[PDB]
């Protein structure tokens, strides 16, 4: 080769490489922050950021009366003079009337510590659940991941559970708790910056997302006024305004006003949000802090240090000042802090850019007051409401813009009335300032989220959990309200998001049903708890291990299998290979039988409905098997036996399918000689019975404490049809003609000797109970003279699922066409006070995946972790869904 | 003083309400007709279930 190639792909590498590098110290300086989920509450009713949207697009202002729960003697510290100690002129100002208000139950979290806990704390926890549910991720599934937590808080003085008021009121516990309840990882540091304390910490979030240190982040903050301290103390230099509202960018303006709140936002690498698929509902950009210094006193703005700092965003986000369409700014209200405001932004922002497009500010302290620490992350809010919205909501209580300030460039205009956001040219960009007492400023840029199928499965089931039955039916309900506010949406992604993105709880509802007709009804009657076709309701198990019963005869219908051979795939390739290792010793496909081709024989032939059956049933266990739903143990039923040990390992596939068939065939000769009938006494009585026919009749099987099965002759079996007339029982007859588990199988005993010749049993990797011995049995003793024993003795299924019950298996799933052993399973279980479910597959004339999807979910209800990935898919759009419905109760200490 | 009282008005949360089950009968003056708060609530009762 020459030098020049060779020296080329040289500089190729080192070229490729340097891009490389240089892109990683591109995402690691300013890398974007994705805002995966937001929660905020707020005063004026606002729970929600939908609450904060609807609360500021309408113009409402949020400040009213004083508490009165709160032990305050609000009649008793009212004057009008500015100058007297315990005495406020402020009638007004925001409040969270519910602060006291907490779920203790959810948590874990005992009444009593609850009551000796701070307000901020329980209001944090909520808030970040509430986070953690809008940002498509389940906060359960969270624990033990390196989630940060950063949060704004101050120490407002709240104050057998001795213990609990101590870490109940320390406010590094405020952000601790969260990674604690949580069981999060990554650090918890509770920040104090005075009303800049919550964006300085969602700063601090960026820098722990971009140095690796956390893969998600929480950012807040929260503010409670347990005691009236901040409005009387604070009131001597009259500080607050008379009336109680924050005139942002008024003339009027004459102070400020206290407001209780919290607010978080979930936070993660913008690269990293998109590569898990969650969605972005804004992007930080780049963020600042810095702090004023020298200035007239210690509690006064300084202009310069505001301008440095919106400047150093700018710069951190590269984004010019042009770049930024509207501005949140801090408008405290203040006479003095205002214009200090208003001159920073005309200086930083309105300085080069064109004169149609001036900068909007708005605040949103003019409609909920002075929110305090957590001002700031509900700021961002709140430009990111209307950032979803296109419309900038305008800031309430202007009559003018203040004098102080000259508007004369106007550059810099405020939100005096509601303004479209223009959509065109480039991504909506936004600001928000934070501009703290002690003196540390913060600005964080906002960009709008950049722009981003499958086939819809049918009969999508539609989960519910919930803690409680009454948490149940608010689930239900708000979830039925939520989707009326909705138009058309796609029903396999509510499900998706459903199973998938929201934690599985006790009290567990389904929904199953093929048609979006019958959905909101259905919801509707889960909301009133009145019971529906198409709802199942249940409490899942804490513990229990699962078992597969395979029924022998019985189970049995024309076309049963053929809508799954068509719909699911999965089904038709083990049906497929069933056929393939049952062609061996078969004059027929088994295909045609199921699907009932012309010339295929029926199943009232005995030599076909065996195999039929056999291949059905271990095509169900392999489909239950492939959504997720292994099996801990295994129990058959005569014929069935075979299937359990294809699906306990001790048999292959051919070794199964060369057993069923022969043994089917070798009953052949047994045709119309006796035959089967089902009476329901117990054991004993029974056997009492048969004996004045003595050895021509046999307990066939114990199916149940009340239900058994006699086989023999015709003669006999119809002469003890009218004894049982007499005595009145209910002898059913089942239809078969050959009198298994009976005398008569010993004429053709050499034959199965010679059907079940030639197999290879292995150890079992699952455990096998064989009826026949009524305990566990080794794999490798499942030889010729077994599977005769199993045609010839009786069943002993009664004792198997009470030893089943005893060794401590809670979920019995029969994986026939049609349930036949339910009835006896449930008298086992009722008649021995233990709480085991029983379920099945498919019922007669349902055979659809409705009615598959319809088990699988009785199976999750019951408390089996389904797989629902493989049900509803990987990945699918994500919808959102109402938060958990928190059975809230007041906790509050008295004075 | 100790039988002195006074009525107020205590600020309370919002309730986050539920749906309006089943059938509501609204009643009105003719002479207000269609006009302010009974189109309005009628319409919030339409959509409330």
């Amino acid at each position: 080769v020459t030098d020049s190639e060779k020296v080329a792909e040289y500089l190729r590498r080192a070229t490729l490489d340097l891009r490389a590098a240089r892109q990683r110290i591109r995402e690691l300086e300013s890398e974007p922050i994705a805002i995966i989920g937001m929660a905020c509450r707020l005063p004026g009713g606002v729970d929600s950021p939908e609450g904060l949207w609807e609360l500021v697009d309408s113009g409402t202002d949020a400040i009213a009366g004083f508490p009165l729960d709160r032990g305050w003697d609000v009649e008793g510290m009212y004057d009008p003079d500015a100058e007297a100690p315990g005495k406020t002129y402020v009638k007004e100002a925001g409040f969270l009337y519910d602060a006291g208000e907490f779920d203790a139950g959810f948590f874990g979290i005992s009444p009593r510590e609850a009551v000796s806990m701070d307000p901020q704390q329980r209001l944090m926890l909520e808030a970040s659940w509430e986070a953690f549910e809008r940002a498509g991720l389940d906060p359960a599934r969270q624990r033990g991941t390196a989630t940060g937590v950063f949060v704004g808080a101050t120490a407002t003085g709240y104050v057998g559970a001795e213990g609990f008021a101590i870490t109940g009121n320390m406010t590094a516990v405020t952000s601790g708790r969260i990674s604690y309840t949580l069981g999060l990882q990554g650090p918890a540091v509770t920040i104090d910056t005075a009303c800049s304390s919550s964006l300085v910490a969602l700063h601090l979030a960026c820098q722990s997302l971009r140095q690796g240190e956390c893969t998600t982040a929480l950012a807040g903050g929260v503010t409670v006024m347990p005691t009236p301290t901040a409005f009387t103390e604070f009131s001597r230099q009259r500080g607050l305004a008379p009336d109680g509202r924050c005139k942002s960018f008024a003339a009027a303006a004459d102070g400020t006003n206290w407001a209780e709140g919290v607010a978080v936002l979930v936070v993660e690498r913008l690269s990293d949000a998109r590569r898990n698929g969650h969605r972005v509902l804004a992007v930080v950009r780049g963020t600042a802090i810095n702090q004023d210094g020298a200035s007239n006193g210690l509690s006064a703005p300084n202009d310069l240090a505001q301008e440095r700092v919106i400047r150093s965003a700018l710069d951190n986000a590269g984004l010019t000042a042009s770049d930024v369409d509207a501005v949140e700014a801090h408008g405290t209200g203040t006479t003095l802090g205002d214009p200090i405001e208003a001159q920073a932004l005309l200086a930083a922002y309105g300085h080069e850019r064109p004169a149609h497009r001036p900068l909007r500010v708005g605040s949103l302290k003019s409609n909920i007051g002075h929110a305090g620490p957590a001002a700031g992350v509900a700021g961002v809010i709140k430009m990111v409401m209307a950032m979803r919205h296109g419309v900038l909501p305008r800031s309430l209580h202007i009559d003018e813009p203040t004098p102080q300030v000259d508007w004369s460039s106007g550059a810099v205009t405020l939100l005096t009335e509601p303004v479209d956001w223009p959509d065109s040219d480039r991504p909506r960009r936004a600001g928000v300032s934070a501009f703290g007492i002690s003196g540390t400023n913060a600005h964080v840029i906002l960009e709008q989220a950049p722009t981003q199928p499958a086939p819809p499965v049918p009969a999508a089931p539609w989960l519910l959990s919930a803690k409680t039955p009454a948490a149940l039916r608010a689930q239900a309900r708000r979830l039925h309200t939520h989707l009326a506010r909705h138009p058309h949406p796609d029903p396999t992604d509510i499900a998706h998001a459903l199973a998938t993105t929201r934690t599985p709880h006790e009290h567990r509802a389904a929904l199953v049903t093929d048609d979006h007709g019958t959905r909101g009804p259905a919801l509707a009657a889960l909301a009133e708890g009145a019971p529906d076709a198409c709802l199942i309701s249940g409490t899942a198990l804490s513990k229990g291990r699962t078992v597969f019963v395979f029924p022998g005869q019985g189970s049995q219908w024309t076309g049963m299998g053929r809508e799954l051979l068509h719909t699911s795939p999965e089904f038709a390739a083990y049906i497929a290979e069933c056929e393939t290792a049952l062609n061996d010793f078969v004059d027929w496909s088994l295909t045609d039988v199921l699907r009932g081709t012309e010339g295929a024989p029926g199943y009232d032939r005995v030599d076909v409905v065996q195999p039929a059956l056999f291949a059905v049933m271990v095509s169900l266990a392999r489909l239950w098997q492939h959504h997720g739903i292994h099996p801990d143990a295994v129990i058959g039923h005569s014929q069935g036996e075979i299937a359990a040990a294809h699906i306990a390992g001790a048999l292959s596939l051919q070794d199964a399918a060369r057993i069923v068939a022969l043994r089917s065939q070798a009953l052949l000769p047994l045709a119309g000689l006796g035959g089967m009938t089902s009476l329901a006494l117990p054991h004993d009585q029974a056997l009492q019975l048969i004996q004045p026919w003595g050895q021509d009749l046999s307990i066939a099987s114990v199916n149940g404490p009340h239900s058994t099965v006699v086989s023999g002759t015709t003669h006999a079996l119809d002469e003890l049809h009218t004894t049982c007339d007499t005595q009145g029982v209910r002898a059913r007859r089942i239809p078969v003609d050959y009198a298994s588990h009976s005398a008569q199988v010993e004429s053709i005993r050499d034959t199965v000797l010679q059907a079940a010749t030639g197999i290879n049993p292995q150890p079992t990797t699952i455990p096998l109970y064989s009826t026949v011995t009524g305990q566990p049995i080794d794999g490798t003793q499942l030889d010729a003279d077994y599977w005769y024993t199993n045609l010839r003795h009786t069943v002993r299924f009664e004792e198997t699922t009470r030893a089943l019950l005893g060794s401590g298996h809670r979920h019995f799933i029969e994986t026939t066409a049609h349930p036949v052993l339910a009835l006896a399973l449930e008298e086992t279980i009722e008649a021995t006070g233990s709480d085991a479910r029983v379920t099945g597959t498919l019922r007669r004339d349902h055979g659809d995946l409705t009615q598959l999807h319809t088990a699988l979910a009785t199976a999750w209800t019951h408390g089996i972790d389904v797989d629902w990935t493989a049900v509803l898919g990987d990945r699918r759009t994500p919808f959102e869904l109402p938060t958990y419905a928190f059975q809230r109760q007041r906790y509050w200490l008295e004075p | 003083d100790d039988l002195r009282y006074k009525v107020t008005w205590k600020p309370t949360a919002v309730a986050d309400g539920a749906s309006a089950t089943g059938t509501w009968l609204v009643v009105v003056p003719e002479s207000l007709a269609g006009g302010g708060w009974p189109v309005v609530v009628a319409r919030a009762v339409d959509q409330a279930g």
